């Protein structure tokens, strides 16, 4: 029986289009701190978490707790049809239908049955990461572009106040480089020097639909997972755990 | 006959064969399938191979004693006289009877 | 597996460590290969006893 | 897709129209799950791998890329010289109906 | 061989290899010095001893070249002087292509 309202319909869109771009079935827990989502690829590669805090919604009324199933692929379509300045409301009543009302001019109405989706319970904990690194999503988009135009394979080396990232091919080589001055790294810190591989169509994948003027935090070590996040509205947070080849 | 090993090695084949075996019966005997049973049954030598291709039903032990007695082609031709006589039953007109001992025959040979 | 009933054309593989001196010599003259079938070990010569599965 | 918990499939491919006299069909289930893991079917319904076939007769435990104490386990306890098998540069002997398989097909029969 | 017997192939004149050496070797040293030796086996240790005091070699190299003929091979200098001793032909390794080519191309090269 609880109801959940937005403001900025094309940011939900966005985020659940980029939540989706790895994963066909979602489990969403609905809970009184705020609504939550762990999920891993069929490949058991990359691990996404998905944290919205209460803080965020404009209006944020539960009482109890209860997961709720749903295909990702009508709840994109449904959501794609919004646009930049309405009011997006998630309802949930006594049935077992999920109720997503657009509120603009005019408001539609949209309803998706809930389907039972089996609940894996895995976390990842906190690791040692050598490198964190704290860059802007422009730089690293058209990075991932030049090393899928090259290569297949992306090598990140972080060392003292530098980043570079390396694309080696079968016969072409790309390198792009950029230090602190530059406006690309905006934070940097080097516990020790690190050298890691990781694939491109994921990366690709993950840093599609990346603003120019947005914050992402990369923390990455010798040979071990590279962890991507960012920040939407200074609160809700998004997680991606990719493991590195071989 | 054999040596103590290669004895052992048959056994534990067919012991794993019997473990799959039991949890296919099981699985299929819910109804969920086109039959009730398993649909692939197992041969150990060329007569029970013969009797499940071609038939007819009784003719392993006969084809045995026959490759035992003679040798294989003379045990064919022994299969053929018994099947045209009526040893393995009554089938009909001769030509069921040639059909079969054909049949059986090439079987036998192949 | 019974190797007395599973083809022809396996039953004239060597199973023999080297060859004898008289198979080089023999080769020499031009012979034929049935000519020497008694001097190298095929698997036709094994087929009834135990030692089929045993020491090729 | 209730039945077998699979929602997220994309595609789902069939035939035009079936071959055999009974027509019957075979249940969505397996298809859903065959389509989940990347499979497909062939015109008996079995998943089948071709592949050039190669002989041997004598192997080492080196490049097959499997422990002493694993072959032990499966039943080689001796090399063909009659020497207990202690090392992996040692040569085994092939038993009858036992197959060595290449790398694509572990990876399509996981 | 079992390959010739199954298609009725007619057996072709066979190129000198280590394996018919090692045949030869072996029949030479009995038939000399009445020492029992047989390749790809292990053999008595009396027999090694004897065959090396009689060749003037480590009994070692020859325990090795005899249980793997095809892998350990002699020095040249070593097999012209079992060439010399035995009286068996030279070891195929050594032995070049000499009837690939005439002999007056051999003629004007030797002059």
């Amino acid at each position: 029986p609880f109801e959940i309202v937005f403001e900025g319909a094309k940011e939900f869109a966005q985020l659940i289009e980029t939540a989706s771009r790895l994963i066909d079935e979602a489990a969403f827990k609905v809970t009184e701190e705020g609504i939550s989502m762990r999920a891993m690829d069929p490949s058991r590669v990359v691990l996404i978490d998905l944290n919205l805090p209460a803080s965020i919604f404009s209006k944020y009324e539960v009482d109890g707790e209860e997961t709720i199933g749903v295909n990702m692929d009508h709840l994109k379509k449904v959501l794609k049809r919004g646009k930049a300045k309405e009011t997006l409301i998630l309802r949930k009543g006594e049935e077992n239908f999920l109720e997503i009302s657009l509120q603009g001019t005019a408001t539609r109405t949209f309803k998706l049955p809930l389907i039972d989706v089996e609940e894996i319970e895995v976390d990842l904990p906190e690791l040692p990461f050598t490198a964190k690194v704290v860059i802007l999503g422009d730089v690293i988009k058209e990075a991932v572009k030049d090393a899928s135009l090259v290569s297949d394979s992306m090598k990140f080396i972080a060392k003292e106040n530098e980043f570079t990232m390396r694309a080696e091919g079968e016969t072409q080589e790309v390198e792009v480089k950029l230090t602190l001055e530059d406006e690309g790294l905006l934070d940097i810190e080097v516990q020790e020097e690190t050298k890691s591989a990781y694939g491109i169509s994921y990366l690709s994948d993950m840093v599609k639909g990346l603003g120019k003027a947005d914050e992402v935090t990369i923390k990455f070590g010798n040979e071990m997972p590279m962890q991507m996040e960012y920040y939407i509205r200074d609160e809700g947070r998004l997680i991606f755990l990719l493991a590195p080849r071989v | 006959e054999l040596p103590k090993e290669m004895e052992e090695y048959f056994e534990m084949l067919q012991r794993e064969i019997d473990k799959a075996y039991e949890i296919a019966k099981k699985a299929r005997a819910q109804g969920k399938d086109p039959s009730l049973d398993v649909e692939i049954p197992q041969a150990t030598d060329m007569a029970g191979r013969v009797e499940s291709l071609v038939g007819p039903p009784g003719v392993a032990k006969r084809i045995r004693e026959l490759v035992k007695e003679y040798g294989k082609e003379i045990a064919a031709l022994k299969i053929v006289d018994e099947i045209i006589e009526g040893k393995f039953g009554d089938l009909g007109s001769r030509e069921k009877y040639a059909e079969q001992a054909v049949r059986t025959a090439l079987a036998i040979l192949t | 597996l019974d190797p007395r009933e599973v083809d022809s054309e396996v039953h004239n593989m060597d199973i023999v460590r080297y060859y004898p001196l008289e198979f080089y010599e023999a080769t020499y003259e031009l012979k034929s290969p049935k000519e020497l079938v008694g001097v190298i070990e095929r698997v036709e010569d094994r087929l009834g006893k135990p030692e089929m599965y045993y020491g090729l | 897709m209730e039945n077998v918990k699979v929602y997220g499939v994309d595609k789902l491919k069939g035939v035009m129209g079936m071959t055999s006299g009974w027509k019957m069909p075979e249940p969505l289930e397996k298809g859903l799950l065959r389509a989940k893991n990347d499979v497909y079917v062939f015109k008996d319904g079995t998943i089948r791998f071709d592949a050039t076939d190669a002989p041997i007769t004598h192997f080492r435990p080196r490049e097959i890329g499997v422990s002493v104490e694993k072959l032990r386990e499966l039943g080689y306890t001796h090399d063909f010289e009659g020497k207990p098998l202690v090392s992996e540069d040692q040569i085994v002997e092939l038993k009858p109906q036992d197959i060595i398989l290449s790398k694509e097909a572990g990876r399509y029969l996981l | 061989f079992g390959d010739f017997v199954e298609n009725n192939q007619t057996l072709l004149p066979a190129n000198y290899c280590e394996e018919w050496w090692i045949l030869e070797f072996v029949k030479a040293l009995k038939e000399i010095y009445e020492v029992h030796l047989e390749p790809f086996t292990e053999n008595e240790e009396e027999s090694i001893e004897e065959a090396s005091d009689y060749l003037e070699i480590d009994p070692e190299f020859l325990k090795e070249m005899l249980r793997d003929p095809l892998r350990v091979k002699p020095p040249v200098e070593l097999a012209i002087h079992f060439s010399e001793v035995l009286g068996i032909p030279l070891h195929p390794y050594y032995t070049l292509y000499w009837n690939s080519v005439e002999p007056k191309d051999v003629e004007k090269l030797w002059r």
